[PDB]
């Protein structure tokens, strides 16, 4: 008799614009994901820090898809660094974890962006 | 405390704002205050005449008489009284002062250079209102702090500029609410970092960036529908179809404001959970201005109860 | 369109919810139930009305399935 069926635990449903922009990501096209990041920076359109529901980030993505230059542009435009070299380890993958641990230290200037 | 930022697209009257808490609330700008602007009186006079000359190129506008030609050469160089005063009151000058949306020309431009008499005197000591009409660019933070009903304000004035944008995500933390202001007078004008960009348009997606940020989720947000007598004036000579090319209402000052504050406010995608406090200004008003931060206290006080 | 519906590898009783749920796929599920679908609710093992009753004695091989 009609059981009813509904997300009972809803999360925060993403943005069209960061649905895009991590829809950009895990394609793996380079050339969409810079114009985002400037216009996140001047127009505030999309925060780099977002999270899908399945637990990803855009660079967590990147980490799953082993692609090191997005890893290299979007670490540039400061992504929130911490938790992502665990993934990298359990990748398996000497050039992910190689990256992270060189750019730990890019002269970071005003401490963290909260 | 309240965290207080002042937000919005360059131009639009923030720092305006941070002057008229100084005098609303305190005692305000001293008459040796006063005359520490006197440099930026004259630069911003001069500024604007030199734009508008430079202007008559890129317009193809002839001087109304030919002996302003030296006149201009003289202004460049730079008595200098005299050739602003010849300039600006030239036929050629004026017509295209009529044309500064087609430029980049200062609000108080056409304020000082009327007032030339008055500033240009040797013992000129500029008036509180002066004050108020200069322009100086923001660049970086000006947090000051204020209190308003005993509330300690901390205050934040960012530069409105694209390029200024970086400054901005650090001081996200911790907004009790922002003002953020809207230059009414903007919808027919561009950008000065791009003249391919309209200035409503920017403040738009601006403020659809800042009403829609989950950092301001519990933030009041109050909008400064702002220099409305400068648009009072201009509505009456230049269509608002300009900027809104769908508009089928009055060029009148109460039906075009309305209608931008609409586009404004339409913005909010979250409207069944988040009020926008909407207030048409003149920044440069003491009166209108105090009135209004006023009604702005009460719903920050009310919203934090 | 006539004498089309012959073949379905899937039995008349399966609807799109029931057979995401099969297939236990996160994102499938999550799509379905978003648009907001349903579930017959079983009846109890020890059940003697009319309905059951009937549906049992007439195809006693689709009420099981
Ligand atoms: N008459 C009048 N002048 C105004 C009004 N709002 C701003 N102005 C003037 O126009 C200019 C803009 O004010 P500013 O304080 O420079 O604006 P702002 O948004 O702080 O500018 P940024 O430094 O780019 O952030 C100044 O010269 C002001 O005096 C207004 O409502 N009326
Ligand atoms: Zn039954």
């Amino acid at each position: 008799d009609r059981i009813p069926l509904q997300i009972v635990r809803a999360e925060t449903e993403l943005s069209a614009e960061e649905k895009a922009f991590l829809n950009a990501v895990e394609k793996g096209d380079y050339a969409t994901v810079k114009q985002a990041l400037q216009e996140a920076e001047i127009y505030y359109n999309v925060n780099i820090n977002c999270m899908d529901p399945l637990g990803r980030s855009a660079l967590l993505i990147a980490i799953e898809n082993e692609n090191l230059e997005i890893m290299e542009l979007l670490l540039n435009h400061s992504v929130y660094v911490g938790d992502a070299l665990l993934y990298a380890i359990r990748k398996e993958v000497v050039g992910a974890v190689e990256l992270l641990l060189s750019y730990r230290r890019p002269s970071g200037e005003k401490q963290v962006p909260t | 405390e309240v965290k207080l930022l002042l937000l919005g697209a360059g131009e639009s009257g923030k720092s305006t704002i941070v002057k008229q808490m100084k005098i609303i609330h305190e005692d305000g700008y001293s008459e040796d205050e006063c005359k520490q602007y006197k440099v930026v009186v004259y630069s911003n006079t001069i500024q604007s005449i030199i734009a508008i000359i430079r202007a008559m190129g890129r317009l193809k506008i002839d001087f109304g008489e030919a002996a302003r030609a030296d006149d201009a050469r003289q202004l460049f160089v730079l008595e200098l009284a005299g050739v602003i005063k010849r300039l600006w009151r030239d036929g050629g000058v004026q017509a295209c002062f009529s044309r500064s949306r087609e430029y980049q020309l200062n609000d108080s431009a056409s304020y000082y250079l009327n007032d030339l008499d008055r500033i240009s005197q040797s013992n000129y000591i500029p008036t509180q209102q002066d004050v108020l009409r200069t322009r100086v660019k923001t660049t970086g933070i000006v947090e000051t702090h204020f209190t308003f009903k005993d509330l300690y304000f901390k205050m934040f004035d960012v530069g409105g500029l694209r390029s200024e944008r970086k400054k901005w995500i650090h001081c996200f933390e911790g907004v009790t609410a922002i003002i953020f202001c809207v230059a009414l007078s903007d919808y027919d004008l561009v950008l000065a970092e791009d003249e391919e960009m309209n200035r409503m348009h920017e403040s738009m997606k601006l403020f659809d960036s800042i009403c829609n940020n989950k950092w301001f989720t519990e933030t009041s947000i109050i909008l400064f529908l702002n220099k409305k007598d400068l648009f009072e004036e201009k509505i009456k000579r230049s269509p608002l179809t300009i900027c809104y090319p769908e508009y089928t209402g009055s060029n009148t000052y109460e039906e075009a404001a309305a209608y931008i504050q609409c586009q404004f406010e339409d913005l909010n995608r979250r409207k069944d959970t988040k009020e926008i406090y909407t207030h048409f200004t003149c920044a440069t008003d003491t009166k209108n201005v105090q009135f209004v931060f006023d009604a702005v206290t009460d719903v920050i006080i009310k919203n934090n109860l | 369109l006539m004498m089309d519906t012959q073949f379905s590898e899937f039995t008349p009783d399966i609807t799109p919810i029931m057979l995401a749920a099969h297939t236990n796929n996160y994102e499938i599920i999550k799509l379905l139930v978003q648009k907001r679908v349903t579930i017959p609710r079983p009846h109890q093992i020890r059940c003697n009305c009319v309905e059951c009753v009937s549906s049992s004695e007439v195809d006693s091989l689709r009420h099981s399935r």
